[PDB]
């Protein structure tokens, strides 16, 4: 059974290193080399570069010679990659794939990939703002802007509205998220009966309700 | 410091075959790229499929196939089941470097297509008091999922300050996408109109704000 494992989610602050692992299992660790990658969410894949777990030896990608160190450690079975001199750019997922250089010569396992964060961000709550239109049904929505760290958890009307409620991803702005979420209410109902958002941060012990009033 | 190209996105039908291709910007692509096909599905799963231009990964479906067609790598699906909607990159060695692609996000419809609910919020009133102004354009509900969304502000195509989401799968298996237009309290009060502009597979949608 192959399987190539790396932690989740790193959170590490601009200026630092942080050393990331892949522990594989279920094939003799020797026998093929390892890889790194970097996806920048909805950008694409780059290489790092790659390491024989057998003598050491590396193979860079001239973008990464500075920034990425390749090393494994044969008894554990894992494979590292450091990272120097951190800042805010190099939030990404890194994946390990092993290669099959003997053999197929295909990335065929892959790591499920770490998300890093870098930043230099506190903890942080939202500021919640109404999302109310202008102008059947109507929807309505709510922004959870600048908040610090993942994730915050909206509701509407403390969960009465959980049918077509839809929460958006965040997006990562200058070390601080943001996010919406919006409600879609028979045209009946609004403004007659009210709309409120219930955003919770827990990081921050938080806990903000908002009204959503026409206007 | 090789550039590859691949179609960005493609549809197709179960019981179809499709081929998506691989060009490299120096030259014709050879054996000695050691063309790789790797699939993403949702939730940053990665899976290689072909290695060495055309070694069927094992247990890769025999619907998999690679090749070279002229100067290109090819992955070919015959009889592309549902479950092959995913997103394809395709990775090309140079002597000592590996370039891969920017992906093909291949749809095969398991459901019509569907065509984005976009709804437009102005900045809130209590934001502006922050002295900052966010304009958010809300696409959910469509099918292939892929879009464009383009933004206006008085009539000029706006090319900074707009964020676009990635789509993300809602529980119906049809995508919901966000895009915020950050001004200043400032910039807003300056102009007239706002428009988020969303383009799905081939008609476009206008939601227009009036200040
Ligand atoms: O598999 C092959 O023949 C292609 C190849 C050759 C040399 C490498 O160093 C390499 N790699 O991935 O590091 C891959």
């Amino acid at each position: 059974q192959v399987q190539l494992q790396q932690p989740g989610a790193e959170l590490v602050k601009p200026g630092a290193s942080v050393k990331l692992s892949c522990k594989a299992s279920g094939y003799t660790f020797t026998s093929y080399w390892m890889h790194w990658v970097k996806q920048r969410p909805g950008r694409g894949l780059e290489w790092i570069g790659r390491i024989d777990p057998n003598s050491g030896g590396t193979k860079y990608n001239e973008k990464f010679k500075s920034k990425a160190t390749l090393t494994v450690d044969k008894p554990s079975s894992t494979a590292y990659m450091q990272l120097s001199s951190l800042t805010s750019e190099d939030s990404a997922v890194y994946y390990c794939a092993r290669y099959d250089y003997y053999g197929s010569s295909y990335f065929d396992y892959w790591g499920q990939g770490t998300t890093l964060t870098v930043s230099s961000a506190k903890t942080t709550p939202p500021s919640v703002y109404p999302l109310a239109p202008g102008s059947s049904m109507v929807t309505l929505g709510c922004l959870v802007k600048g908040y610090f760290p993942e994730p915050v958890t909206v509701t509407w009307n403390s969960g009465s509205l959980s049918s077509g409620v839809h929460t958006f991803p965040a997006v990562l702005q200058s070390d601080l998220y943001t996010l919406s979420s919006s409600v879609t209410v028979p045209s009946s109902p609004w403004p007659s009966e009210t709309v409120t958002c219930n955003v919770a941060h827990p990081a921050s012990s938080t806990k903000v309700d908002k009204k959503i009033v026409p206007r | 410091q090789a550039v590859v190209t691949q179609e960005s996105a493609l549809t197709t039908s179960p019981g179809e075959t499709v081929t998506l291709t691989c060009r490299s910007s120096t030259g014709a692509v050879t054996t000695s790229n050691y063309a790789n096909w790797v699939q993403e599905k949702p939730d940053h799963l990665f899976t290689g499929l072909i290695g060495g231009t055309n070694n069927r990964a094992p247990g890769v479906p025999a619907r998999f196939s690679g090749s070279l067609i002229g100067d290109k790598a090819a992955l070919t699906i015959t009889g592309a089941q549902t479950e092959d909607e995913a997103i394809y990159f395709c990775a090309l060695w140079y002597s000592n470097h590996w370039v891969f692609g920017g992906g093909t996000k291949l749809t095969v419809l398991g459901q019509p297509k569907s065509s984005p609910s976009v709804t437009l919020f102005p900045p809130s009133s209590e934001e502006l008091e922050t002295n900052k102004a966010t304009l958010v354009c809300t696409i959910t509900d469509f099918y292939p999922g892929v879009v464009t969304v383009d933004w206006k502000v008085d009539g000029t195509p706006v090319t900074q300050g707009m964020e676009t989401t990635q789509p993300s799968k809602q529980s119906n298996n049809k995508y919901m996408a966000s895009s915020y237009l950050t001004l200043t309290a400032r910039a807003w009060e300056r102009h007239s109109s706002y428009s988020c502009q969303v383009t799905h597979e081939g008609h476009t949608v206008e939601k227009s704000l009036s200040r």
